[PDB]
């Protein structure tokens, strides 16, 4: 579909006291790939990232408009942004284009700015929020990542098992996926530090 | 249809257009020029619907000249790339959308050489070498066969001549003469025009 | 257009309008919409004209042949079966509003209905035609079980009168038929 | 109006010596159902001109409203000037043309009959703005059916009397009652002379059905 | 989907991928595409699985009948002609089939290319599938007639590696077949990841 | 107007073991946004060493099952011996291409033992191609089940994980895990599970329930 | 999606099932379909999720404004009027299937809204895709002026029938009781579907995945 | 669905079924299809629902404001004119089955009809709705000029009874409205 | 049949202890007009099985004819062997599949109920050949409407009595009379046991309308 | 699409097709032959749907030889041309039409040389110089100003050169190599392969 014009696959998974977001690396037109370095995970403040999947135009455009409104909010008020606030902001921005819709499925993954409470949520192409506790996925491939995460997820996970679980899920679901592949980037964040690893994915 | 290829080096960007301005049966103009010298270190190529290409030349060329005359210092290539992407993304959803295919060649004093890649759906890309049309396919194969990031410029000219000799053997188009530029620490240096007698 | 059959105790009473229309123009101002097949069995037709004429002629063929080979007067339900088969088998091309009625020596008066589908049912009264819906509105109000012949004639008179008056496709003239054990009595109410 | 809901039917009008007679019937059919079998389809404009229409009855009500407003306005000027029937014809044509030019047509077919200052007038307005004068007008299917009767007698005799014209209108309406499915046996005659405007009552026709005794 | 075939001095090289998706969804990574028609013929699977499979099996049956009637092996061009005649009778009815007919002839090397559109032609190099153009590029870089054995192996293997690297509809193991004068032999079946580790540096 | 197909959904699993072929299937037959039953086992036991499962349009599944049984009896009554597994696979491929231009909308998985006595799973497609694989997940839940089997059966995308041959009982608990995990997220799956085991000694069946929504 | 409404002898009992699927796959197992409007009025949604959400938040904003400007408890009929006027202004483009309930000074009032703008007052409504099963259970066992526990059992039974029919929810039921005085709101009402235990620890071991590029960034 | 309005000497009598359907499923078994606007004027609606509800609200608004600025009771023809204007203005988008009736001090009982087009006419009796063709079949058969109140009640009872019985969209229950100089008398019946 | 002209509506069947009860109504609606309000939509086959159908009535007449012919033929074999109900189910399934394969669908939805040799039977046949066994069948809108009542009571109690089943069918038919636009308050109950096949008369329902006195 | 020219002389027929067997993007075969030597003085060229070309050549080439064996002598070019036209006109009004574009080159003992011209709707033509495809929009006017009925064969080969030189200057297709035949009092003689180095 139009969601499968440039591909895309974003997974975010809630751990015990930490949260891990991962995406694919491929960018290209319908079957002809172009590059492997296309960024889909953005830093929106500290210890809180957003992921975007779908049409890459809307990806970059929504990321820049969100950055615009985010900077204006954080300069009117000296504190940084809470995750629910960002979720409502993204929902409002998408629902402004109720009938000229952007083709994207944002995924917000971040921590509490006061406590170490993890948070995950996803949104639809018109601004439907959905908070859960285990994992959210987006992009062209869905059912693969649903099957893997419903296979492997446990409730209370140290960051290493969290990292390995999201690793196996992304690798298997992307290797079964066709139009989205060519590498994995993994952000595993927590209260203390931010880690960014890339996996040896199959370049096929 | 036609294609204008651009390669990234250590300190140079090797772009190469064509000179074909055909309309649906016949080659009307055999010495067309698709190279838009925006500033002293920033090139621009354009492919698409030819009523739109001239007006992108107008808009972007004259507007970046406006920036230069206003402030006092030449743009970075990255800001120019984003400015073009923003203008396409704005003109996309309207009653008048623009359907072109760009790729940007620049060189900063601090960032060094840079090569970008547009689309008719306005996606930025930071690539080592690009593709549009069908010259896309039959260049990208060999060009991804032979690449080294630490490649000297005469090796790149040799690779490009070899790639063109592979082009002029399995197309269905004509493509006789290809104009070629290069960007260095100095500026836009025109190389010799690269045509080929086939048989 | 609007066709109607009503049985009473002795026999049946039929009736139709005349006007055959095409678009908004009337091609024919006066038309025998009801047709003799056997000498005791009528049918009144609607929908397309050519289709129903061809079907009625074929039924006339088969039924007369069969009745001669029996050397007995035919049944009404048999002709109902014949229209049923001819309609249902080679449907998807026909517009049949066929109502079979007639007196029978074994069974008295009977009335059968064949709509555009091809189903067969035995009714006591029946409508048919595009402008049949309105008098179908009140034929279930005015009807009383156990009428005489003159009551049925006045009944169908009022019915087809209001059908011709209200619907644009109906009109023309009233033709009535009285089929019984005795004979066949046709008459034309006009004006 | 893209889809006309409630159509009228054919309107007949013809000049004679010092007057114009128009007669249309009283039927408000929807689809094929004669839902409104008692309505008026001729407006009696002030003293000289007179309107009769077919097509969408609601649009005819709208034009009735606007023209009644205009005529009352000019009469309240008190200047002694009224509209000619030809000015009415011109205004109606311009209105219909500007209405269709915005692709929202008024589904109508109108006849303007008027007698002013010795000369009779009989005008036609179509939906597309097609407009002309004629010694005899027939709308709808009447242009197919009763128009040859008018053009036969007017070729047989170019002028007429009021009696002859009224009889000819009666015969044409009888014919329309015979072979028009959107016809009805109740019509009203309207007549203008220099004595004013006069609308006759809901007359009926006399029919024949003696062919039905043939097979 | 990317297949190629080229003949040279030491016979014919045939390699293919093994990825056969379904829309945007990969069905299997290990679909064996090069259909082994005979002990002297090799056919492919280029566009559609069932059509290529069925008609090449029918062609094998036909050729075995021919050999049993004439006590003699059929030619390559004969099999291409038979396949073209059988496929041509369903023109326009929605058969996709772009296979390749390889084998050794009484004349020697034989390389034909039969479409569901019926473009029956001989040639020296061919490449079929979605990513076929990539194979054309890198092969017509590396092609000659006077190539060696290991050279030809590397050429075909490198070609399929580049094709599966750029295009998305191709991947899986890279089979490798080699037609000699007397019989065909499977060379090897290599995975993409092994070639990536081997050839990336 | 009349559309000749309708999507019933379903889920068929197969695992080619060393000396066993496990085929399992749920027994929910649905249509659109309704539930027709909670008992319709997709599996069918043909011979003592062959089990076929059929999903997709259900009427074509029934018709195909009956035709396969008829041709089985024809082969037996002509040639005095049962078919192999691959012979049945080839015959099914001939059938599915024999109705090429009015296709069956049916996914098919034939499991069973070979003539050596090893597991053999033959996948299929609507148009009639086949291949000998180690596992397939058919029907609506294909994408929910293929990567987990790629992780567990294939040992793929793993590092320093040696290859143990898949035992019987471990495969059994794998099938139970994947059907629970797939019945959580899929709508066309649930309400039972019919587990068929082919051994060197006969066919075993086993019914384990699920969640009833 | 199967939302229901009923009017017992004092107030309103609202129920819901909270499986929000996107196409064919269960996307959610817990989705708050019972939204806030006011301290006396609630609402449930069906169909397009985000349209119902944005519309119900806009109406709740307007009613909070109007109530705080007035200075007394709001009226259900005003909410009904705002919703029907807005949805008729959008010409039926916005798909929002709404159930509106609240207790005024006049008592309990239930309204069902169809997304073109047609509204009805009824003593019991069912909306959504699996609405017909709950309508079946209601038309079976409704009687006027039921009790509290009677109505709660009835609504639970109706939505349970909707869940045993297709496109219900694994979510166990959301309920809500609005009275003249006591507002309650109950998320985990009764769980019929316990997920079965795991049969195998499929644990990813610490180091089974090849890493290409590590990166550490400290924080505060 | 089917709405019915009869005037008599003293006043008018309205009446309707309820059964608001969406496709083949009944969404509403019981529905107020007749609407108070002023204290003496009703309107009964058909066609779509939301269109008629919004139109009834807007008419209620303008009419009440106008009648308070007169400080006089409103005419029925005024409300008929308001429906005419606001239905002809948006005739491209609405499906108006409006029938207005009501007693007036100057004019007694009156009945106006507004069909889907936007024309406005005065009638002595009125049908409306999709299941109205049948009782339109015999409303020119049973009607007699100069009825009483009870005769009009019995008449419309039989009318809506047969409409609900025959048509599949109509049904439910009968609502009646008695409007006169005295008061507004509504009742619910079945039979 | 591409276009079903005269449709029936939903049929309800459910097993119990040693018998199967089937009940549908007696309505022949065309479009929305209930044109044939007295028809029989249940055939009582010979001694054990029993048929009920929906959709186009003409196709039901045709299948009624063909089945009657075949049952008479096996009864004229004179051997003592009859058709099991499941055999009739198989034959009807193959018939419907053969019809839809040739792009000539028989627009129906049929229910087969039979009791033979200790065992009950309740079969379903679609237009598309989808055919299965079930403890309770519901066609048309009944699969949305009365199916939850059946599946509630059959889950809460697996076996039944004849009286429980008959009362439950009465309740389900009352509900279908409440909220179905193609329904009618006249139905017949048909019941098979080992004592034979019996069709009860045109029964009706008891309605309630006490919700209407609320606003 | 592709090209083939048909120049007649006084006593020779000079035909020349191309060697291109491309598929929509790439040139799959650059030495393809479209020539079917029917008899010792009768040639045939074909253009169109490449599934129909081989089939109709397979029909005619294997029916005219049957005539040759049966009668013991050779057809006229006229009768062969009419026979092909007859088969097209019979094949056209069927469920399986052919979409081909032929031209026939013959040589009689009595009529001497002869050229015919087909079309995808089966029309006979007795032309002095015919072409086909897109080239045919140019290459006939490149010729109709330098044609003389009494022209010698070296002038004709020169005129081929002059015409191909104007083909490969303003034409979007590639067309690198043309094969050339000639007919005489002897038979079919193949002249050398006419290719061009362009630049």
């Amino acid at each position: 579909s139009i969601m499968s014009y440039n591909g895309g696959a974003v997974m975010a998974m809630k751990g015990k006291n930490c949260v891990a977001i991962a995406a694919d690396r491929r960018f290209g037109i319908q079957a002809q790939m172009v590059t492997t370095d296309f960024q889909k995970i953005f830093p929106m403040g500290d210890r809180l990232y957003i992921g975007l999947a779908g049409l890459a135009t809307d990806v970059q455009t929504v990321a820049q408009r969100l950055k615009f409104r985010l900077n204006l909010y954080e300069l009117k008020e000296g504190r940084q942004i809470k995750p629910y606030t960002l979720m409502s902001m993204v929902a409002n921005l998408l629902y402004e284009k109720r009938f000229g819709p952007y083709y994207t499925e944002p995924v917000i993954a971040g921590l509490d700015p006061k406590t170490f409470k993890p948070f995950i949520c996803s949104l639809d192409l018109i601004g439907c929020p959905m908070v859960t506790d285990d994992f959210v996925v987006s992009g062209t491939c869905a059912e693969q990542m649903y099957g893997m995460c419903e296979s492997l997820w446990e409730p209370n996970m140290d960051p290493d098992h969290l990292f390995e679980t999201i690793s196996q899920a992304m690798l298997n679901a992307v290797d079964r996926d066709a139009v989205s592949g060519m590498g994995v980037i993994v952000h595993i964040i927590e209260k203390d530090k931010i880690t960014t690893r890339t996996l040896k994915a199959r370049m096929d | 249809m036609e294609y204008l290829i651009g390669i990234q080096g250590p300190d140079y960007v090797l772009v190469a257009s064509d000179r074909v301005a055909a309309s649906n049966i016949v080659q009307m103009k055999d010495d067309h020029d698709k190279m838009f010298k925006m500033s002293e270190k920033i090139l621009l190529l354009c492919v698409g619907e030819a009523g739109d290409t001239v007006q992108f030349a107008e808009y972007i060329q004259k507007n970046v000249q406006l920036y230069k005359m206003r402030n006092g210092y030449e743009l970075s290539p990255t800001a120019a790339a984003n400015f073009t992407r923003r203008n396409l993304a704005d003109c996309l959803r309207s009653r008048t959308p623009y359907h072109v295919n760009l790729l940007l060649a620049g060189y900063d004093e601090h960032e060094g050489p840079a090569l970008y890649y547009m689309d008719y759906l306005a996606a930025l890309a930071k690539a080592p070498f690009a593709a549009h049309g069908y010259g896309a396919f039959l260049t990208l194969s060999i060009l991804d066969r032979y690449y080294t990031p630490t490649i000297s410029r005469e090796r790149a000219v040799e690779l490009l001549r070899k790639c063109l000799e592979e082009l002029q053997k399995r197309f269905i188009l004509n493509l006789p003469t290809f104009s070629v530029r290069i960007i260095d620490k100095n500026g836009i240096h025109d190389l010799d025009n690269i045509s080929f007698p086939k048989q | 257009t609007t066709i109607m059959a009503v049985q009473f105790d002795g026999g049946v009473v039929l009736g139709a309008d005349s006007r055959t229309t095409t678009g908004s123009y009337i091609a024919n101002r006066v038309t025998d919409k009801l047709t003799p097949i056997h000498d005791r069995i009528f049918c009144c037709r609607s929908g397309s004209a050519a289709d129903t004429q061809a079907v009625a002629d074929a039924v006339t063929y088969q039924l007369g042949f069969h009745s001669i080979e029996l050397n007995e007067p035919p049944l009404v339900h048999t002709a109902a079966s014949l229209f049923k088969e001819m309609c249902y088998r080679y449907r998807e091309d026909l517009m049949a509003g066929i109502i079979i009625a007639g007196w029978d020596p074994q069974e008295g008066g009977q009335v059968y209905s064949v709509p555009m589908g091809g189903m067969m049912v035995r009714q006591s009264f029946a409508i048919g035609g595009s402008g049949s819906s309105y008098i179908y509105g009140y034929v279930d109000a005015t009807y009383r079980e156990g009428m005489t012949k003159e009551e049925c004639l006045q009944f169908t008179a009022n019915a087809l009168a209001l059908a011709m008056e209200r619907d644009g496709s109906s009109g023309g003239v009233i033709r009535l038929a009285a089929i019984a054990e005795s004979g066949v009595e046709r008459q034309v109410l006009l004006g | 109006t893209q889809n006309p809901m409630v159509t009228g039917t054919s309107v007949l009008g013809v000049k004679f010596e010092g007057g114009v007679v128009i007669a249309a019937d009283m039927l408000g059919s929807y689809g094929s159902l004669a839902r409104f079998r008692n309505i008026s389809r001729i407006m009696r404009v002030n003293n000289s001109t007179m309107l009769g229409a077919s097509g969408d009855y609601a649009d005819f009500q709208y034009l009735k409203q606007v023209l009644g407003q205009m005529v009352i306005d000019e009469e309240l000027l008190g200047d002694g000037h009224s509209y000619s029937p030809r000015a009415i014809h011109s205004w109606l044509t311009r209105a219909m043309y500007s209405r269709r030019s915005k692709m929202n047509p008024l589904w109508n077919t109108m006849v303007i009959g008027g007698y002013a200052d010795g000369e009779s007038f009989l005008g036609y307005v179509d939906m597309l703005g097609v407009a002309y004068e004629a010694p005899s007008l027939a709308t709808g299917y009447g242009a197919y059916l009763a128009q040859p009767l008018l053009r036969e007698v007017l070729e047989k005799q170019p002028v007429l009397s009021q009696t002859e014209a009224r009889d000819l209108v009666e015969r044409c309406m009888r014919v329309l009652y015979y072979r028009d499915a959107r016809s009805y046996n109740r019509f009203q005659i309207a007549t203008v002379t220099e004595k004013g405007v006069e609308i006759e009552g809901p007359l009926s026709t006399e029919t024949n059905w003696d062919i039905a005794h043939m097979i | 989907t990317t297949t190629l075939a080229f003949k040279f001095r030491h016979g014919v090289i045939v390699a293919a991928d093994s990825r056969a998706t379904a829309g945007a969804y990969i069905a299997s990574q290990t679909v064996k595409k090069v259909i082994e028609i005979n002990p002297y013929l090799l056919g492919t699977m280029a566009g559609g699985a069932a059509d290529c499979s069925f008609w090449e099996r029918l062609l094998a049956r036909q050729c075995r009948i021919y050999e049993l009637r004439n006590k003699e092996r059929i030619s390559v061009a004969a099999a291409s002609k038979l396949l073209a005649n059988m496929v041509y009778q369903y023109k326009g009815m929605g058969l996709s089939m772009g296979t390749m007919i390889c084998g050794w002839d009484k004349r020697g090397p034989g390389l034909y290319y039969v479409d569901s559109e019926g473009n029956r032609i001989s040639g020296a190099t061919f490449s079929v599938g979605s990513g076929s153009v990539y194979a054309y590029g890198v092969m017509d870089r590396g092609y000659s007639y006077d190539l060696e054995v290991e050279q030809a192996y590397d050429l075909a293997r490198r070609a399929i590696y580049q094709a599966t690297y750029r295009d998305a509809y191709s991947g899986g193991a890279v089979n490798l077949y080699h037609v000699r004068e007397d019989g065909w032999i499977r060379v090897s079946s290599d995975n993409v990841a092994d070639l990536h580790e081997k050839y990336s540096g | 107007r009349f559309s000749p197909y309708v999507f019933n959904g379903g889920t068929i699993l197969a695992i080619a073991g060393e000396d066993f072929a496990i085929v399992a299937s749920d027994t929910r037959l649905s249509e659109g946004f309704s539930i027709h039953t909670r008992d319709s086992p997709k599996c069918y036991k043909l011979t003592d060493k062959t089990v076929i499962g059929c999903s997709g349009f259900h009427g074509d599944c029934l018709t195909l099952t009956k035709i396969i049984e008829a041709r089985l009896k024809m082969y037996k009554h002509s040639n005095n011996k049962a078919m192999t597994t691959g012979a049945i696979a080839a015959m099914l491929s001939t059938i599915l291409y024999s109705r090429r231009f009015f296709p069956y909308y049916v996914y098919n998985i034939i499991g069973g033992l070979d003539e050596e006595g090893k597991g053999a799973v033959y996948s299929f497609d609507p148009v009639g191609s086949y291949q000998r694989d180690s596992f397939k997940a058919g029907g609506s839940a294909s994408a929910m089940l293929q990567p987990l089997l790629d992780n567990q059966v294939g040992f793929k995308n793993m590092q320093n994980v040696e290859h143990v041959p898949l035992s019987l009982d471990r495969a059994m608990r794998l099938v139970k895990d994947v059907f629970i995990s797939a019945a959580e997220r899929d709508v066309y799956t649930g309400d039972a599970l019919r587990i068929c085991i082919v051994t060197k000694e006969g066919i075993r069946e086993e019914t384990v329930s699920l969640r009833k929504d | 999606t199967t939302i229901a409404g009923v009017v017992y002898k004092d107030g309103i009992v609202l129920g819901a099932d909270t499986r929000a699927t996107e196409g064919m796959v269960v996307a959610d197992k817990n989705c708050s379909k019972i939204h806030f409007i006011s301290p006396n009025i609630y609402c449930c949604g069906a169909g397009t999720a985000a349209d119902t959400d944005m519309t119900t938040q806009l109406i709740s904003s307007n009613l909070e404004l109007h109530s705080l400007s007035t200075g007394r408890l709001p009226r259900v009929v005003t909410a009904n009027r705002m919703l029907k006027q807005m949805l008729f202004r959008y010409q039926g483009y916005i798909g929002a299937a709404l159930v509106l309930g609240g207790v005024d000074v006049t008592g309990p009032h239930l309204y069902s809204i169809y997304p073109h703008g047609s509204t009805d007052k009824l003593p019991y409504v069912t909306m959504g895709s699996g609405s017909l099963a709950a309508m079946a259970v209601f038309e079976d066992k409704f009687r006027p002026d039921m009790e509290e526990e009677e109505a709660k059992n009835l609504v639970s039974e109706a939505i349970a029938a909707g869940i045993f029919n297709d496109l219900g929810s694994g979510s166990n039921i959301d309920l809500c009781v609005i009275s003249k005085n006591k507002l309650d709101f109950l998320r985990p009402y009764t769980v019929p579907n316990k997920k079965g235990t795991r049969l195998g620890r499929y644990r990813c071991e610490k180091g089974t995945t090849a890493v290409l590029t590590e990166k550490i960034t400290p924080l505060e």
